[PDB]
């Protein structure tokens, strides 16, 4: 059980998230992958794993 | 009293004390301030952990 999920938000100055630049690199430096279920459409509830 | 509170508590030229003070740390508009080039500011801008 190496691999455990861990969810967090974004409503307090203690988490924050930026699109990756693309400079192909990931975020620079000193960053964690994370995922978000970015909506399509006003009626799908589809989201990339971005 | 007057006199002399204003004289000694005059504006102060004292705008900075080093990478830690607060008026740094605020990127606003009416402070414009950066490095003139890539030197080694940028260099150790970029390797900080915050």
């Amino acid at each position: 059980d190496n691999h455990l999920s861990i969810v967090t938000l974004e409503e307090a100055p203690f988490v924050i998230v930026e699109d990756i630049d693309p400079l192909t690199e990931t975020c620079v430096r000193n960053t964690v992958p994370c995922r978000k279920f970015v909506k399509i459409n006003n009626s799908t509830n589809e989201g990339m794993n971005v | 009293a007057n006199l002399a509170a204003f004289l000694v508590l005059d504006r102060p030229e004292e705008r900075i004390t080093g990478i830690n003070d607060p008026r740094l740390r605020n990127p606003s508009d009416k402070f414009i301030y950066a490095t003139v080039k890539q030197s080694s500011v940028d260099i150790y801008f970029r390797r900080q952990v915050c």
